[PDB]
């Protein structure tokens, strides 16, 4: 009997400069591509959230196979020989090799700004008399939120209590490799479309989109709700949970609508112990 | 096989090189010993980068569609033609449209013509060798080269900068930035402005704005939205000329009027401007001060309505067009 | 275009009409010499305009020249849009629509 | 002759890199064959590849994408160390965004029952029966697949861009992948044409072989 | 444990132009951006902020690896090679000089203007009658609350007790990079919004919001608010002082919200000593 865990989660607003590319002498360009409508939106590399999941879980015990030096800003490999039924990382992550290898239990989007991203840059000429080179840096920067879509095969992981951490983990994302020294961006949920299904298929990949440029609102998209009203998509399997619950209790109709009769919770502590108590119920934990 | 004779086609895991090695029949292995020839090479400039400051290094490789043997062999051989400060190029689309030049036109033809370039560029100053950093197709049609020629008519060609064991060559920003967005599909008055003035304080391409500023306004002209703007170009400057025939008056007989000094103070004056509200309270001031406009007794609904609606700055931008282009 | 945009453009053919019954006036009062003096008199206008300094007195002068008008066709179909538009809207707004209506003035043929 | 199964696909990231691309993640604007019948394989749990040989596979593409790149610092096994940083490289690798296409199955070459579309239409109507791993994704592991559901020819009523056999075509789309080298790894050239057609043409049905 | 600080900062209303960017012509731009609302804001760098307190550590005489020589307006190094064992702005706000690299247990972001940015502009000349192309000049300013968000690591310390001097100089900010012979704003904090706790997920950043377009009035935002409210964001982990404490105890009903029971104090000194004395009792110290 498989099961799986898809979710859709929008951080917070904030000044963002997290992933960037190759810069061209000046400038750092934070890297970035075409989405919805061809307006160019900010992106986060999906190894960049592995790689804070991976940290998060070497950071409070939970035994890693890729421990990362943080002095030597390094990663160090404990056991050549992967060993899933023992490490954590082997066990969701998974690993390569030249037994041969094991396909990741997590898969994860890129990370996605909601708003459109605009021209902005910050000046970084350091303080002094002198003024040599390495000087006049630029920085491009982005005040939006980023929204990144994940799935887990819970069936797939070789210890099936592994999946509670991971949940922890998301909420309680550490840090997504960026520049924290100028843009202290925090990464944890402020609004989460989650489903426990058995079926293959979520279609709640990116559910929250606003557009509307230079703005928070963030609602949630119309296909979504559409998609909802239409039959599939089983609102019993949903779980809605984060600011956004305030606008869905504002819309009109919200009461009779099929939307009404999935899991909603404003606290999203409360969306985490229930949907974790449905979990271990269905996975016999 | 290996990178030299494929591009791109390096191993990626060097512990597995005798298995994970491309492999090829030999006659492709033969064409692969044969496609540098076929291949051109241009230079690449980094705006940002001042010449003086940075050699050229990153290499661009040209590499063609091919739809007939003899069209490609009269096509390589008819850009053999061409001088090297035409090669040093500011973007990769510029060099792509240079590749397809020459090439003649007819118009009982649908002319269409693809090709790929190749960005080679050292990852860092002490890089031993240079690596692929970006590969992009182009597409030209009809229209787009014919565009492209008209820019080149029209804008200026590079300067080519010679000094001790010099040649640097001055690529103008704008014929490449017209060239992008040629290749986009979107309109070439992306943002022209924002790219002579605003970015180009210094006034590099800001000065072949002032050596091709005809040709901006052909494209704008091109440009039907603009023709709101083109209206609206025309009332200031005959609101302007209204203002010059007020100090014509003015004039004392003998004395010099100080026109040029006048333009400057309207120059300094709208860049003064700093919110909406100022900005419109001198714009109307100055459009009162001209006297009888035609232009604007003629299009007075729309001049209000693009008055009342369009951000201050963008006004300002065009007003200070308006100066510049003002030809009696 | 949104309602703003129409009550702007009847407040500008309002302007208008007001400056053709006091052009008209002007005509008929002084029809004496070569010819009354009308540039003169849009001088007079336009300083008058930017002479005020605050709300009361440019509210004071555009009423005034308002009923200096006459009858105002286009002020007659629009009675609380434009009145609601006058009284509310800030009056640096109203003088900059008043200076475009007075460049925008049509010479009647 | 049984309507063959129809699949409506929609992918926000997708990348196809292709092969001869190893210093660049440069991809084809069109999933491969070989990719869809990989990405299918495991939608019906099937770990061997030459259980479904001789599947015909037509795609039409809803909406032309758009190529961004982005840059990545991949792991590659250069030296023996593990921690040793001639390991990781920086490189730009093409990705495409917005991906909705319609997937026709024609399983009726298949010589070994039940056939993939009979097991992809049984996997579709009870989703609990059947049994597999991993989370379903088009490309790269991480990039997950928004919606993959039944659909008809009427879906989207709108205007499709098909994938064509042509042998005068730009793309080069490889139908059947050898991840060692290159050696089994065969090639068919493709071509976009904007076609109003409900029902795809002759050429599209791309009939997966092993490449013996 | 895992501990972690963070908070968001509020500053005095005054006129403002700390953070020129790249002149154009005559004037003198202010760096400015959009910001919530599409409004545009004037923000001054974290890079300023992190300038500054590494000042104040100069001062008040800790080691500090970089000796910042006011009159010859030029930075030197106290040892060439960095020791974040010895050094407090080597253990703190890291290095890389290109071990050879520290992560830097400060993390800040950029300084938000809270009112959007009208475009008021300041003219200044030459006196005398001789006049040269240097005689006018215009210089661009800012009446504004500047609020920045800042998080820091106190495990990632290599001492822990450098977390006091840190505190100390974010309420006592030496001057913050700008233009004090004619626009002398004060950075120090007058209104604070700071938590305390072991989980990462940070919910007050950016928790300020004006009332109106133009003003000093500076409420606490509704999204603060509504969630401590829904039940997330602890508000025994809550510290708020400042002159928002007398703007949230004039709020109805707030004898029954739940920030009635959050750490809240009219003087930021006594605010700042209690939190100091809940990490010293948490970190041993």
């Amino acid at each position: 009997p498989n099961y799986y865990l898809y979710g859709t989660v929008l951080t917070r607003y904030g000044l963002a400069s997290l992933n960037h590319d190759i810069r061209r002498g000046n400038k750092t360009i934070l890297q970035k591509g075409y989405w919805n409508n061809g307006k160019i939106h900010s992106f986060v590399g999906s190894s960049a959230i592995r790689w804070a999941l991976r940290f998060y879980l070497q950071k409070q015990g939970y035994l890693v196979n890729r421990v990362w030096d943080e002095e030597e800003h390094i990663n160090r490999l404990t056991s050549e020989d992967f060993d899933p039924e023992k490490f954590y990382d082997d066990d969701i992550f998974g690993f390569a090799l030249l037994p041969n290898q094991r396909m990741g239990a997590l898969g994860m989007n890129m990370a996605v700004s909601l708003t459109p991203y605009d021209g902005a840059v910050k000046l970084g000429a350091k303080s002094g008399r002198e003024k040599d080179s390495t000087s006049l840096h630029f920085t491009e920067y982005h005040a939006t939120r980023y929204q990144y879509y994940f799935g887990i095969d819970a069936t797939h992981l070789k210890d099936f209590s592994r999946i509670l951490p991971m949940i922890d983990g998301i909420m309680n994302l550490p840090k997504v490799g960026g520049s924290s020294n100028i843009f202290n961006y925090p990464f944890c949920p402020d609004s989460l479309v989650f489903q426990w299904t058995n079926h293959f298929a979520s279609y709640i990949s990116y559910c929250f989109e606003y557009c509307d440029p230079k703005s928070k609102e963030a609602k949630l998209s119309q296909e979504f709700i559409d998609e909802v009203e239409c039959g599939q998509i089983d609102p019993s399997k949903l779980w809605i949970g984060g600011t956004i619950v305030k606008d869905l209790q504002q819309l009109d109709n919200f009461e009779s609508s099929p939307l009404n009769k999935a899991h909603i919770y404003r606290n999203r502590n409360e969306m985490i112990e229930a949907l974790k108590t449905v979990i271990k119920r269905d996975l016999g934990l | 096989i290996t990178s030299w004779l494929y591009l791109g086609g390096i191993v990626r895991h060097a512990r597995t090189q005798n298995t994970t090695k491309l492999e090829e029949k030999p006659e492709y292995a033969l064409a692969l010993l044969f496609v540098p020839v076929v291949c051109h090479y241009c230079l690449l400039h980094i705006p940002s980068e001042d010449l003086k400051e940075r050699k050229p290094h990153r290499y661009l490789v040209v590499i063609p569609e091919i739809k007939d043997f003899e069209d490609a062999s009269q096509r390589r051989w008819r850009l053999q033609q061409l001088e090297t400060k035409q090669f040093h190029v500011s973007s990769l689309g510029e060099a792509g449209l240079l590749y397809y030049s020459l090439d003649d036109i007819q118009p009982e033809v649908a002319y269409y013509q693809a090709c790929q370039v190749w960005l080679y560029e050292k990852t860092n100053k002490a890089s031993r060798q240079r690596t692929l950093m970006s590969i992009e197709e182009i597409k030209i049609d009809k229209n787009i080269l014919i565009t492209y020629q008209q820019v080149q008519k029209y804008f200026k060609t590079n300067y080519q900068i010679i000094k001790y064991k010099q040649i640097f060559i001055k690529v103008n920003p704008i014929r490449s930035l017209i060239a992008d967005n040629l290749v986009k599909g979107i309109h070439w008055w992306s943002n022209f402005w924002e790219k002579l003035v605003i970015e180009d304080s210094k006034e590099y391409l800001f000065n072949q704005l002032f050596s091709n500023r005809e040709g901006f306004i052909i494209m704008a002209e091109n440009s039907e939205e603009d023709k709101q703007y083109l209206i609206f170009i025309k009332v200031f400057q005959q609101a302007m000329k209204g203002n010059f025939a007020k100090i014509y008056a003015k004039t004392e007989e003998g004395k010099d009027p100080p026109i040029k000094k006048k333009v400057e103070r309207l120059r300094a004056e709208l860049n003064y401007c700093y919110d909406e509200l100022s900005f419109k309270e001198y714009l109307s001031d100055f459009l009162v001060r001209g006297g009888l406009n035609k232009y604007f007794n003629e299009h007075q609904e729309e001049i209000a309505l693009l008055i009342k609606k369009s951000p201050w700055q963008e006004i300002r931008i065009w007003s200070l067009l308006a100066i510049a282009s003002y030809k009696p | 275009n949104s309602e703003e945009d129409k009550q702007y453009l009847i407040f500008i053919k309002v302007f208008q009409q007001a400056m053709k019954g006091n052009f008209a006036k002007i005509y008929a009062k002084t029809e004496e010499g070569k010819d009354p003096p009308i540039k003169k008199k849009v001088e007079r206008l336009r300083a008058e305009l930017n002479y005020c300094y605050d709300e009361l007195s440019f509210k004071e002068y555009l009423s005034d020249f308002l009923v200096r008008g006459g009858l105002n066709k286009y002020f007659n179909e629009h009675q609380e849009e434009i009145a609601l538009l006058i009284k509310k809207s800030p009056w640096q707004e109203i003088r900059i629509w008043s200076l475009l209506a007075i460049a925008s003035y049509k010479p009647k043929d | 002759m049984i309507a063959p199964l129809i699949l409506y696909l929609d992918v926000p990231f997708t990348t196809f890199r292709e092969s001869h691309a190893r210093e660049m993640g440069k991809t084809y604007p069109v999933p491969p064959p070989a990719t869809v019948y990989g990405m299918l394989l495991s939608l019906v749990g099937e770990t061997n590849v030459y259980r479904h040989c001789g599947v015909e596979l037509a795609i039409a593409m809803l909406s032309s994408p758009k190529k961004s790149r982005i840059l990545r610092q991949m792991r590659r096994f250069k030296n023996a160390d593990f921690s040793h940083p001639e390991n990781v490289i920086p490189c730009y690798q093409e990705i495409l965004s917005n991906l909705k296409c319609l997937i026709w199955v024609r399983s009726d070459e298949e010589k070994i029952q039940p056939s993939l579309r009979e097991r992809i239409q049984l996997a579709f109507d009870h989703p609990e029966l059947v049994r597999r791993f991993g989370c379903l994704f088009l490309g790269e592991s991480d990039q997950l697949i928004k919606t993959i559901k039944l659909a008809r020819e009427d879906y989207l009523e709108g205007v499709r861009q098909w994938a064509i056999r042509d042998n005068r075509g730009r793309l080069t789309l490889p139908y059947w992948v050898d991840h060692v080298g290159s050696r089994n790894t065969r090639f068919l050239r493709y071509r976009i044409e904007e076609m109003d057609r409900l029902s795809p043409p002759d050429l599209a049905w791309t009939m997966v072989q092993s490449p013996i």
